[PDB]
């Protein structure tokens, strides 16, 4: 998993 | 010493590159070398980012254009030397660094000094702070006694 913002 | 010999050349390598890019963009290959590896007797500033578009990082973005002014700042500044360089590892090309950093978003603004390891402040505090320029500034002061006075246009 990698997430970020927008 | 052999190692000392190989250590000049090694930071003669990343003067090249300085001729070429004001920020190094590495894998995980150029990062276990020129990060990781000893010998060292240079600072690594290191911008983790995500800036594919697709991903739409929005933070990423904007925190690579301050990164951009800083290491611009460093280029034309008298202080600029061979004893400190910049550095990014974007998430998909360096997906390993990623993983062995226990990174899972970005951005991450890293010191990594030459001897030993990163201490709790070699990370920005980006939450608190902002990432201005003049901010990643002087957290470079305080973690390497090296003072970049970032110039706008």
């Amino acid at each position: 998993k990698f997430h970020c913002a927008n | 010493s052999k190692k000392e010999n190989l250590l000049a050349e090694k930071v003669e390598q990343l003067m090249e590159w300085s001729s070429r890019r004001s920020i190094f963009r590495m894998n995980g290959d150029k990062f276990r070398k020129f990060i990781k590896a000893p010998p060292r007797n240079y600072s690594m500033i290191v911008m983790f980012t995500a800036l594919q578009p697709q991903r739409q990082c929005s933070v990423s973005r904007q925190a690579n254009e301050e990164y951009q002014i800083l290491a611009n700042s460093w280029r034309y500044s008298s202080a600029f030397s061979n004893k400190l360089f910049f550095s990014m590892v974007d998430y998909d090309e360096g997906t390993d660094v990623f993983q062995q950093l226990n990174m899972n978003s970005a951005p991450t603004f890293m010191h990594f000094p030459p001897k030993g390891r990163p201490k709790r402040a070699d990370t920005f505090d980006l939450q608190r702070i902002g990432f201005a320029a003049e901010q990643l500034a002087k957290w470079i002061a305080d973690r390497t006694d090296v003072h970049i006075r970032v110039f706008r246009l």
